[PDB]
């Protein structure tokens, strides 16, 4: 029986699952590990007999442990359990989302964060841009994003965006559905200001004279709100 | 010249020309085209078999004289599903045909030869194909290695440090020192390795380092960000030292569509990943990719085949890769306009059509790193059910189809990376990275996984017992898996560049360690069986797939071959 | 309890049965693996009690499965099953043939061999020999083999089997019991017909002068059927 | 002094590491098996689960001689490797010993002929080096009359000796009682125990590759396993007809039940026999010493690798098991390799 | 997908399938069997034709580009006569079959790519062949080795050590010190070279020196005493080592008859010369010699083929050669009973009937060094006139029959001496020396020998023309043929023993140094074509030749092709 490590991990995962529901069985209070196999190797055997389906037992998960079933703290350490297993039609990713709840107080590593806001960005004049998705596809445009370069489908002022990106959280972004119309934030990159990359419209130090070029540039590339060449002045470097 | 019943010859030495095998489980028909021996001078080993001094193996051996032979196997590769022996020298296929002892066999050529030194392994009834190359691995995990190694791999090229958020996400080592750790991580492993770099820059000198420093090639990823520009510079450089390029599409679409991207590749040899979509990618076109000439395109993992469950899959995943963490406003909208139940059928009909190439694993990231080939092999016996046999099919069989599903994660990964001179196919001259599959569990598990011309892993019972049948069964390390042994069966891949610097000697690698070649110059027609180009579309609304003009789409399964039939897990 | 690894291969797969047997317990039709470790398992158990013998148990396996337990396949893939397990007398090996058996239509890689028959060693005129063993003990010729050099016991003409081999299958061999007699076939000997080694008969080519070497040898050596010395006109080499 | 360390060892009793002598490379997996019996040494010859290896102790030609030897760096065990005696060639007989192999081995599955029996004797003898021999059961060339004439009176090792190992059905034990000969028996037919015979019948199968169908096959398989044999074995053991105590590692023989049963077959030797005439004092020393050697200093002689291990004598190898008399002969307490613990 | 007529076709690209070719003015008709084009795809050089920028010739070759490219080639091959385009790279035949540029055709493997760095040499409308390998050398004068070139002849295997009466006699350079002197010699030559010993001694000490010093084997020579003992001291170490051995009968039968040289040979492999008879040997019988299987029987020169004045020639020679002065009695008997005009007959037919498998010369020494390929042509012409096509013929043509004298001093030759692994065929792997024939003066004069890849010898005319087409229009040594490039274009060939004692460093050998290997293996059955088997007797009074049963005798010509239409002399 050509055992794949694949599969000993699981015949070793199942049993780490019957000494879980063996324990509670004898009435004790599961823990951590105790609650994480059990779970997963229900739907381990669930998955084998072939009859529920993922999208089911990625719920039905939800109803093997009660909140008074496990230990105080367990509850809110499984934010969820993740487990594959093997389908009649292939293995799936069963994922189990909170199924457990805080019927305790108790909850390891809290966060007891200061109430209070944090300013983004400091002192950091931003301004607001009409910006239309003119195509037929999605667009998400992200934090620290040269917004002049976006997409040459989000029509709008690319010349009132040059070196600037979305006022937003670190990380984050904007999203254009096909059609919608919005007004996004966004204020001047910080650092030394070298544009590098993104389309090629820049690749150099945010300018009023770099501009110059990244705005002809734009224009012949086709990026909506990009002006227009009026009769313009070649340079040396370009 | 008496004569006997097929019956008797086939359990004696396997199937023979005309005769036809099944796939495992599967309905897909093998069936013996040719066969290289001669009725009743055949290869045995054994007790009074034929396979003795002075007999069968040669007194007076030519001075080629074979390390290992295999004898009578049922050869599937693409060149051919034929029969014959083969032979094993000096890590290499040193010949495939007759082969014995020409002091009384008649066709034996001193490419085969048996003596003295020349071991003996059966093969008869078995069916030998070449190591397959998944070339979408995310090293995350050094566990990985062993577990596709059992699936019947024995090279993986991918790109990576270990669990860390930019490896969980992308297949890449990032910069010249990550790509010593790993290089000489490597050393450590039974399974080929090649590592990618961070194409993911518009830097020039930054891009060409890495490969100066060992890696095969670049990779672009979204999380990285796959912009025009990193797209161009990437695929430049990538030009001047001759290594390979993938990539994973702009999904968000801030810099813009495929439209870009595939004007950026400037036509340019792309090999492209996930290309169907959900793996990652322009949303919705992207799968429209396929269809270009100078793309290469690969197939995912999990959205194949298609089954019931798979949709609902897949909306997970998307959080544990691109850290888009089940929450935020932004990151709960693109997720779910990505994984179009419509992509994910095509596929397998893309795949059927030649449509798609490669079938990678994008292992620990959306991807069985130990499910590629068994996949290719369903979504084949799957698409046979649906459509039946194919039109270029020749004969009551699936030749054809089997060739052109086996060269998806051999023949045509190995050219995808260029590497095609040494592994990745069953042919003379070759690296003998060599998979015996007992026709019953074949496309699932392997017999045995030969590295190098020598047994490196295979199925292994009871070691205390008096044969090595006897269960415990399941795969245990063969010698040429380790001591300084390991070193000697096994190749770690570089660049040109890398190789001639003495990347090997820089870094004290005792693995073995060859170049990569011809890489900027291969495209989708030289994909085997796979090298269909067809303008394909895909209506932004319906998110329809057209390709040439018709559409493609195939039926969700509710079960799928080689499954369940085969593991307690 | 000093565990031998291989103590520690058994408990693992002892549970590998009992998940099996825990599984059809359910209802579900067992594959391959659940099949072979159950088997197996079985025995194991049944060899720690000490009651049954090996013999038994090689028989006693054969009935823990009907072939509408295990999944459509399952039955003909398991040709067999061994296992090894300690016997109060000592470790033995239980060998359980086929198990299961063809309750279904399906066979994993199945043969559709053409009908039709193969013809052995392609026109090459056979002949038959007079073979009687004139000995004590069995003799088994095999199909390569130089017949003119085997065991000096094997009563027959030498003289008509120089250079040449039972036509038979590649591989295969020819009995013959103490006293038995009977006309083998046998075809020349092919390729370079280079005859080295066997009994150091010939050692050379096979030519109708070398044997003249080899006919004088057995005659010395005392194989049966090996004619005589009519006054043997030795050569500067043999 | 300040530099020694310190191990107890009062109420144990210290032994030499075994030194299974007919192992068949199979799979790496062994070893650490053979190990964990009280084994330091193995001596066999083999290239992983192929079928040469499989049905015999050779590591044919000096390049997978590389491999092995490049391999065996691996491990945590002596090793040595034996060639292939099959072969009728000088030239290519020589060349595997001057590659490393520290003998060769005439294996019936190769072509056990008079002729490679002498060849490999012969170039045995010019390179002083050991050979062992699997007779010729099939008969097919001779009977053990003409496979004894072969070896010419030359030392030769012979493996399961008493014949359901394998060899010339059904004489060859008597083989066991000629002066030259290095007789050793196999491992399953040992001790003698009422599952035994019901035991074998398959196993010629899984080395020969006797497929259990063919006629031939079905015929000889079962002319083999003599309950005969397998009987006076046990006491040829206790008169000293036999010497060693092999394995054949996954081809008929635990490589982890060598020492277990040869002292087992000692136990039940005196049960039915009682104690030994030779035996001085109310003990079984001297049996004891005999059962031993049998897997210690005959076989290390057997193999020209006394000077350095095969018995606890100053000078040696310090390759040393320690048992804690409850568990003798079957649970060593640990195995001490090179004078460090292992 | 316009068609054009073969007229055309061919004068443009020269014969292809179906299509036949005249050899020579003989009645020999080659037939091509199989085309590797592409028609439509053909590689043409000039002005505006193909091989240009881009074009034909790729801008991104393979990381093989070829170093030489010979399109559209007739082969005329033992393994084929079919037509295809020659690869050269690194001295080697690099590829056999369509290559150009992958970026504009079909079917061009990495194999055959042309790039930048290949050059182009037209070959539509010639016959392309290995070169041959005359084995019988006396090395009596330097002067041969040229003449022997401008036959066809590549290669050179002899003994001798100049006119010296010793090499006048026989082909053998005796001892390790006259060894030296030749092997330090050939590097001045333009012709692969190798070396016998003195295979007449009876002390084996002696006798394997001169093997570990250089020499591919031994010779027997009547001049120096071919005994048995000699025959079979010889023979056991010349086993020992791996090398060849050639013989030269023992005529006065002082020591004994065939039947005795033949007892002693003990059925080991050996190369036998004139074995028909009046090259030298076993008086009468011999030639039966060439009956048996562990014998590699070959053909003098002279006495083939039979034509009106061949006996009348002969009578001298013998003088000539054996230092029989012609006067003393003893002397004037033999030499008469020597010249059988029987076996001399037989002889062509048995060449037919694959009796006889190697053409050699014996430069200087009863044989022209400049007629061996010339006669074997002729000889089979004749045979064709005589007896019409062979059974073995299949369709109209006599490819089999071509095929059959070709491999006689190509192929059949070089296994001989175990050297078949680097030269004797037209095969992809091998040493790069060919030579291409144009049809009209097959068989007697080559357009261009090229040496390991590179042109050593060619057609040249009037140097200071402004063309070299204009006469006068003889044979000019080629760049390869001078400075330390012949140094790269040649294989001087010695044993292993030799090779690995270094006899190169040893000796200063500029030239490439090759070993012999696989001598002792082979047998009668080893040769090409000229395989077969068949006792022969030969009547002691009318000393006709009988094969099988039946009487062989060819009737003497009056006249021969490849003659007096080429040669102003
Ligand atoms: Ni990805
Ligand atoms: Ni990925
Ligand atoms: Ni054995
Ligand atoms: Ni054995
Ligand atoms: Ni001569
Ligand atoms: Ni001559």
């Amino acid at each position: 029986m050509k055992l794949t490590p694949k599969e000993l991990d699981k015949l070793m995962l199942h049993y780490a699952g019957e000494l879980a529901k063996k324990r509670k069985e004898k009435g004790i209070k599961l823990n951590y590990v105790e609650a994480v196999a059990l779970i997963s190797a229900h739907i381990m055997e669930e998955a084998r007999a072939g009859k529920k389906t993922a999208a089911e037992l990625m719920q039905e998960g939800r109803t093997l442990l009660k909140p008074d079933d496990v230990m105080d703290g367990v509850a809110s350490m499984i934010h969820e359990v993740g487990i594959e297993a093997m389908f009649p039609d292939g293995t799936k990713l069963v994922t189990v989302h909170t199924p457990i709840e805080a019927n305790g107080k108790l909850v390891p590593g809290e966060l007891f964060l200061k109430n209070e806001d944090i300013t983004i960005n400091e002192g950091k004049k931003a301004v607001s841009v009409k910006v239309k998705n003119v195509g037929d596809r999605p667009v998400q445009i992200g934090s620290h994003f040269h917004f002049f370069e976006v997409n040459r489908c989000l029509d709008f002022d690319r010349e009132k965006t040059f070196g600037k990106r979305l006022d937003i959280a670190a990380g984050t972004a904007v999203r254009f559905e096909p059609g919608e119309e919005k007004s996004v934030e966004l204020i001047d990159i910080g650092g030394n200001r070298r544009i590098f990359g993104f389309n090629a419209l820049v690749d150099r130090q945010a300018d009023n004279e770099s501009k110059k070029i990244a705005l002809h540039r734009a224009k012949e590339r086709g990026f909506h709100g990009a002006k227009s060449d009026d009769n313009y002045v070649k340079t040396i470097k370009e | 010249m008496k004569k006997i019943s097929r019956k008797e010859y086939v359990s004696m030495y396997g199937p023979t020309t005309g005769d036809k095998v099944r796939l495992g489980d599967t309905d897909l028909i093998a069936e013996v085209e040719h066969d290289y021996t001669i009725y009743g001078e055949e290869l045995k080993f054994g007790g009074g078999k034929t396979l003795r001094e002075g007999m069968s193996q040669s007194n007076n051996p030519s001075k080629e004289e074979l390390d290992l032979i295999i004898t009578n196997a049922l050869i599937v590769d693409y060149t051919g599903i034929y029969k014959a022996d083969i032979g094993i020298k000096d890590g290499k296929i040193a010949g495939i045909g007759k082969g014995g002892n020409k002091d009384m066999q008649d066709g034996v050529k001193n490419n085969l030869s048996v003596g003295p030194a020349t071991e003996a392994l059966a093969g008869e009834g078995l069916i030998v194909t070449a190591g397959g190359i998944d070339t979408h691995i995310h090293f995350i995990s050094p566990q990985q290695i062993p577990t596709a190694f059992a699936s019947g791999v024995t090279t993986m090229i991918g790109g990576g440090t270990g669990p860390a958020d930019g490896t969980n996400a992308t297949t890449i080592t990032p910069g010249r020192r990550n790509l010593k750790w790993m290089l000489r991580a490597a050393e450590e492993y039974s399974m080929n390795l090649g590592f990618l770099a961070k194409g993911n820059a518009s830097n020039d000198a930054s891009l060409a380092d890495q490969i100066e420093a060992g890696a095969i090639g670049f990779k672009i990823h979204e999380d990285w960000g796959t912009t025009p520009s990193a797209i161009n510079h990437a695929l430049d450089v990538a030009d001047k030292y001759d290594v390979q390029v993938a990539i994973h599409t702009d999904t968000l679409n801030e810099a813009g569509c495929v439209e870009d991207t595939m004007a950026a590749i400037a036509g340019r040899t792309m090999h492209t990943f996930h290309t169907e979509g959900a793996g990652g990618g322009h949303a919705p076109d992207i799968i429209k990719v396929a269809g270009e000439h100078n793309i290469l395109p690969a197939s995912t993992n999990p959205t194949i085949p298609f089954t019931v469950n798979t949709e609902a899959e897949h909306m997970d995943m998307l959080m544990v890769c691109h850290h888009l963490d089940k929450s935020i406003k932004e990151d709960v909208q693109f997720a779910d306009s990505r994984i179009r139940p419509q992509t994910i059928a095509a596929e397998d009909t893309l795949h059927d059509m030649g449509a798609f190439s490669i079938t990678s694993s994008d292992s620990q990231a959306m991807g069985r790193v130990g499910e590629v080939i068994t996949r290719t092999w369903q979504t084949a016996d799957k698409n046979k059910k649906e459509f039946g046999r194919l039109k270029e099919e020749k004969g009551d069989n699936d030749n054809f189809r089997i060739k052109r599903y086996l060269s998806k994660y051999t023949i045509n990964p190995a050219i995808a990376h260029g590497i095609s001179e040494y592994v990745g196919s069953v042919e003379v001259g070759k690296v003998a990275d060599l998979v015996l599959w007992s026709p019953a569990f074949f496309g699932v598990k392997p017999n045995m996984i030969i590295k190098g011309g020598f047994i490196a892993l295979s199925q292994m019972g009871d070691a205390n017992a008096s044969i090595p049948t006897p269960q415990p069964v399941y795969y245990r390390e063969m010698f040429a898996h380790h001591g300084k042994a390991k070193y000697d069966a096994n190749i770690t891949f570089v660049s040109q560049a890398a190789y001639d610097k003495g990347i090997k000697e820089e870094l004290g690698l005792e693995r073995q360690v060859l170049p990569v070649k011809n890489c900027r110059n291969v495209t989708k027609k030289d994909m085997q069986f796979n090298n269909t180009t067809a303008h394909i579309e895909v209506n932004p609304e319906t998110y329809h797939v057209f390709v040439d003009g018709k559409e493609v789409t195939s039926k969700p399964a509710n079960k799928v071959s080689l499954a369940q039939l085969f593991s307690i897990f």
